């Protein structure tokens, strides 16, 4: 069932040694 | 500040995460499941643009199952098509960007290599496929913090055999100078502009405007002149435009990336070719010795022929209605 929802507002890894 | 999402009650909106033309995108948490979506709140029957531009995206990610194309989940079905004035597209969050990425990481060689490699997996099963990207720039290549990248943004893709661009900075210079703007190489060409990027750390050929922005790519690649040079060019407009802007010979790359690994100087010289016939394919820049870290030809989906049909808007001239644009999205949703 749809129901109307309101909202109000305001690391990266080291990549694979091998494939 | 006030989002409204009419969806179901199975989803919790988390928090706003983009706000462009487009419309919203918000985080949200499946409950059920407690898996977490990105849900696309859009409004396009009033924008005739972004509609064209949402249903291209829409038939793209839902033809495609590739590990750097974006997933989309589902789109909501709407009730009727009376009131059907929101589009609302559920698919994977990505972390950020390679935009966001160049600009705040101290990337390795070992990163670059791998996010060029990504990209240029995507570029391949798509060109395989008869589709070209024609926009491909960092912020449409979506990362996660496992280095995974994902390629979205298909507003300006179509199917092989004017328009607005946010920036022409990654754009190739016979997509600019002809009527040749549909091209698997002007991707490869975009592809050389993002590797240079990513090795300089900002972009390459930053033009102020049209002229401008010729000079600055002929300032380094050299400016076409001699009738071989210009042999590409099958108009003698273009050619007399070329042949009155500042001439100037190649630049040695070397010098201008002089720590970086030679391979990936040698690549980027096979992308960022004038010719467009002469420049490296998706498949042939896989092969390269500089990604042979991640290379492996049985995992590198060659794509399979998708028909000019699958986009036959792109080939009616009649003017579209706002109605005409609705049902185009309609039909797409429920079949
Ligand atoms: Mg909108």
């Amino acid at each position: 069932p749809v129901e109307r929802q309101t909202i109000y507002s305001q690391i990266l890894a080291a990549p694979p040694k091998e494939r | 500040k006030r989002i409204v999402y009419n969806i179901s009650s199975d989803f919790q909106l988390k928090s706003l995460l983009g706000e462009g033309a487009y419309g919203v995108v918000c985080s949200a948490t499946h409950k059920p499941t407690g898996e977490i979506v990105a849900i696309k709140k859009i409004e396009p029957f009033d924008k005739p643009l972004f509609a064209l531009r949402t249903l291209r995206e829409i038939k793209i990610l839902k033809h495609f199952k590739h590990e750097n194309i974006i997933t989309i989940f589902n789109i909501q079905r709407p009730d009727s098509f009376e009131n059907f004035n929101e589009v609302y597209i559920i698919q994977e969050l990505m972390q950020t960007d390679l935009h966001r990425v160049i600009s705040t990481q101290m990337l390795s060689d070992d990163h670059i290599q791998y996010f060029i490699y990504q990209t240029l997996r995507a570029v391949k099963v798509l060109h395989g496929s008869n589709v070209i990207h024609r926009d491909l720039k960092p912020s449409n290549l979506l990362i996660n913090s496992n280095c995974d990248l994902k390629v979205c943004d298909f507003g300006l893709a179509r199917i092989i055999d004017v328009e607005f661009v946010a920036t022409r900075w990654y754009r190739a210079p016979e997509v600019m100078l002809t009527s040749a703007k549909y091209s698997r190489a002007m991707d490869v060409w975009s592809c050389g502009c993002i590797l240079a990027e990513l090795f300089l750390r900002r972009p390459i050929f930053p033009g102020r405007d049209y002229r401008h922005q010729l000079l600055l790519i002929f300032g380094i690649i050299g400016t076409p002149h001699s009738d071989n040079d210009l042999r590409c060019i099958e108009s003698p407009r273009a050619r007399e435009y070329i042949k009155s802007l500042p001439m100037y010979p190649a630049a040695p790359l070397e010098k201008m990336f002089p720590r970086v690994n030679p391979k990936g100087i040698d690549l980027l010289q096979r992308m960022l070719v004038f010719d467009p016939a002469k420049r490296i394919t998706a498949k042939e820049a896989l092969e390269h010795p500089y990604l042979q870290t991640y290379h492996d030809p049985n995992d590198e989906p060659e794509g399979e022929p998708i028909p000019p049909s699958f986009f036959e808007f792109d080939h009616y001239k009649e003017a579209l209605t706002t109605k005409d644009l609705k049902k185009l999205i309609w039909n797409e949703i429920f079949s």
